């Protein structure tokens, strides 16, 4: 159908330049202008401006004139947002959205502007853990940057009784955890595995929860 | 700039009840062509916003009849007829009548449900963390309502305040509860200087605190 597909999340240092792509399909790209929106961490949507897709003529909001550039490749059904000389406060999720009155949104592109380096997590098994009716196990995902991490149990096979907790910053680095509740007559004879993926650092870790 | 004040900031409602969100503009919002470009969006913590209502009262394809928009002048309302669990998220009004287009601040819809006490479990550091010089003690408080809960850590009988990291989930889609994770991070050297670790939770569902504890030498 109609979709707007944005490029993936990015880590840049203050001072660098990002280009973020917004790819449309499902309609004649040149009939409908494209908006850009900023969602800063926390609450709030803010309109950055728009670009007329048939003439490539952009219009910027007052607070977005200077460091920001809208462009297109028509040519590709792609609009781009370039942000130059990145500062801390460019940290946000960026959306493209079609139509003057706005209707369809892209899925968003998160930008992290940080001088903190890409760092893989360590994954620790949390066992109760060894010897009622119910057992709760968990997984600790410590010291990674940037977001996100993907955490499944077994391989998605356990979805019931799972709570994955939002990551919190623990001195420059993220920590996340996950718990899973299973019948006591399951564990430790059926193996339970925490699968952690950190796409930024290309880390894939499986950690088996062993009774202590 | 037209500003958009939404009301209320969060909206606890039961399943089956009906909900009213208000959006007030600081100036009228008729476009030079005569239309009022006021929209409503639902954003879920997962995703991008999805359009509900455009031009004040028109429903977007596939948006069910339960949602309806109305209003005029500076005063607009979204009514949600029969609240379902899928309706969880943050609702925004938006005007593209006068440039720059502007958003309301959002209303958070919470599902009102019956009180539930937390199920609390406690985990000592894994062996593998301890070789790194580090020791996190973890306590999970799962499936409780309302969101309000206090958690206290004690070490050998003593309240410990620093190094405690808390994290709440959003409301669950199945049962409308919250869960939380509380972590106490210590050096291995400090972890090995004490014997008893206690997770204590105070929830409106009980006057006595739920205590979970372990002694390093008990098993
Ligand atoms: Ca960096
Ligand atoms: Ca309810």
């Amino acid at each position: 159908q109609i979709q707007l597909v944005q490029s993936g999340p990015e880590l840049k240092k203050p001072g660098e330049t990002v280009k973020i792509s917004c790819k449309a399909s499902g309609y004649t790209f040149t009939n409908y202008g494209m908006n850009w929106m900023k969602q800063a961490p926390g609450k709030g949507f803010k309109w950055m401006g728009w670009i007329k897709t048939n003439t490539g003529e952009p219009t910027y909001a007052e607070d977005f004139k200077g460091r920001f550039a809208f462009s297109l490749e028509a040519s590709a059904n792609t609009a781009y947002l370039q942000i130059n000389n990145l500062k801390n406060e460019d940290t946000a999720t960026y959306f493209c959205a079609r139509l003057r009155a706005v209707d369809y949104w892209g899925q968003g592109t998160t930008l992290t502007v940080s001088s903190a380096k890409t760092t893989a997590p360590s994954v620790y098994p949390l066992a109760p853990g060894t010897a009622g009716s119910s057992v709760t196990l968990g997984c600790l995902v410590k010291g990674y940057f940037p977001e996100p991490v993907t955490l499944t149990w077994n391989s998605g096979a356990l979805s019931s009784g799972v709570h994955t907790f939002p990551a919190v910053l623990q001195s420059d680095l993220y920590t996340l955890s996950s718990s899973v509740t299973v019948t006591s007559s399951t564990w430790p004879s059926q193996s339970i595995t925490c699968n952690v993926a950190h796409p930024a650092s290309s880390t894939k870790v499986d950690k088996k929860i062993e009774p202590r | 700039d037209v500003l958009m004040t939404q009301t209320p900031l969060s909206l606890p409602v039961s399943l089956g009840d009906q909900a009213s969100i208000s959006c007030r503009s600081s100036q009228t919002i008729v476009h030079s062509n005569g239309n009022t470009y006021l929209e409503w969006y639902l954003q879920k913590p997962g995703q991008s916003p999805k359009l509900l209502i455009y031009k004040v009262s028109n429903r977007f394809p596939g948006v069910p009849d339960r949602f309806s928009g109305s209003g005029s002048g500076t005063d607009f309302t979204l009514k949600i007829r029969r609240v379902e669990a899928e309706d969880l998220g943050v609702y925004y009004c938006f005007q593209a009548s006068h440039d720059p287009p502007t958003f309301g601040g959002g209303t958070k819809l919470e599902i009102k449900r019956a009180d539930a006490a937390p199920t609390v479990s406690i985990f000592p550091p894994s062996s593998e963390q301890l070789t790194s010089g580090g020791a996190s003690v973890v306590c999970f408080l799962n499936n409780f309502y309302p969101k309000d809960i206090n958690v206290k850590w004690k070490i050998d009988g003593s309240e410990r305040q620093n190094g405690v990291l808390n994290s709440w989930t959003d409301q669950d889609s199945k049962d409308s509860t919250y869960s939380m994770s509380s972590t106490l991070t210590l050096t291995k050297d400090e972890y090995e200087r004490h014997n008893s670790y206690t997770c204590e939770a105070t929830h409106k569902t009980s006057t006595s605190p739920i205590v979970k504890s372990f002694n390093r030498n008990e098993c």
